[PDB]
């Protein structure tokens, strides 16, 4: 399972898209999730992690 | 003038080799609680000369990741800054850690400190000034200082207090320190206080108590927020008085502006009921005045940005941070 950050942001606005943003950081922290970017800019690409063994669908 | 990129290895927190950024006219760095944001505001007060007994260490290989737990990852580290220019090719300045010494680098060439910050200052980069830098709580600082220490703060960046003690052992020269740079802060305080609180129906005046000799006595700041009569700064209540200490400090960073401002946790000071306007300001400067970088903690603060980075932590014997970027102009403006 994956989650694409870009895709869950496609249809939000500018103070909506940084609060799925800011939300990436705070599960990374929480180990809920990996996070992969392969370049600045890119998408970021959200994997399961080790505090989390549920579906990523789930926690967004 | 435009810091472009900056780039990281195995400096406090981010270990390995890190690209922070690219850098828009506004970008914000956030992300949860940890040193992670503060570590990256080390790093650019670090490439800029920043001494190390201002970097939270005692000793400049305790930079090294993993070296304040005896553990370092490797034997150097550097931050680096690309500063690019219109029609001019890219430039790239680095402080390097190596035999626990500060080896300075331009374009690969090594230097000393004191051509490096020569060169810095042709760009205009004053790194002993730190022109570039406001430090966190830097507006509250500001809002509590009475005539006379508003007129220390200004002696302590015009040079006039430089010259004190020959004058007081007895002149021309302290004068034209202190009005050229006054008068400097003083024409453009109008306007940006007129800009802080959006409406033109604001004023703000800054006059020495001793109009040919300021060096010597305060010196007076007068506001006229909207709902009030004209009443000077010092008679000002909270919300409004830190509006007012704003103008003050960016007034004093627009004499000898910096190309790029560095903005430690600004918004903190601000309530529902100025941080949107202070955060429509920084967005209307940076697209022609000044680069600017802010390190923020409020939404409504950071959503007026182009580009955000996100900090965030990964697990390992020590703290480790890395960086993720993101462009906020694709998307539609809220409210």
């Amino acid at each position: 399972e994956s989650i694409s950050l870009l895709e869950l942001c496609r249809n939000t606005n500018r103070k909506q898209a940084a609060a799925k943003f800011y939300s990436f950081l705070v599960l990374k922290k929480q180990q809920a999730i990996e996070l992969t970017q392969e370049e600045p800019y890119s998408d970021i690409i959200a994997t399961p992690g080790p505090r989390f063994h549920g579906s990523l669908e789930v926690l967004f | 003038g435009f810091l472009k990129l900056i780039e990281i290895e195995n400096f406090k927190s981010y270990k390995g080799r890190q690209i922070i950024g690219p850098f828009q006219r506004f970008t914000a760095i956030i992300g949860p609680n940890g040193s992670g944001k503060s570590n990256l505001m080390d790093a650019i007060s670090f490439v800029l000369g920043e001494k190390t007994s201002n970097l939270r260490v005692k000793t400049l290989r305790d930079l090294i990741h993993g070296a304040p737990v005896g553990k370092p990852a490797a034997n150097r580290a550097f931050v680096s800054m690309v500063y690019s220019e219109e029609g001019a090719e890219d430039r790239t300045f680095a402080r390097v850690i190596v035999g626990g010494s500060s080896e300075y680098k331009i374009n690969n060439k090594v230097v000393q400190l004191h051509e490096y910050s020569e060169e810095l200052e042709k760009l205009g980069i004053l790194i002993k000034a730190r022109n570039f830098l406001v430090f966190q709580g830097a507006v509250e600082s500001i809002a509590m200082k009475n005539p006379k220490e508003r007129t220390a703060l200004f002696e302590e960046i015009s040079r006039s207090g430089e010259l004190a003690q020959e004058y007081d052992k007895r002149k021309k020269e302290r004068f034209d320190r202190f009005n050229a740079c006054f008068e400097s802060v003083a024409t453009n305080i109008d306007e940006i206080y007129k800009a802080l609180s959006r409406n033109s129906s604001a004023q703000a005046f800054l006059g020495p108590e001793n109009p040919e000799e300021p060096y010597l006595d305060g010196i007076n700041y007068n506001c006229v927020a909207p709902g009030k009569r004209f009443r000077p700064m010092d008679n000002l209540s909270g919300g409004e008085k830190t509006v007012a200490a704003l103008a003050l400090l960016f007034a004093i960073h627009s004499y000898k502006p910096a190309p790029f401002f560095v903005l430690d946790e600004i918004d903190a000071a601000l309530d529902n009921t100025n941080i949107g306007k202070v955060a429509n300001y920084i967005k209307e400067q940076s697209t022609c005045n000044f680069q600017a970088i802010v390190i923020s903690l409020k939404e409504e603060f950071y959503t007026k940005a182009e580009s955000l980075i996100g900090v965030y932590p990964e697990q390992g014997d020590c703290v480790i941070s890395k960086v993720l970027t993101f462009d906020l102009t694709k998307y539609p403006d809220a409210n």
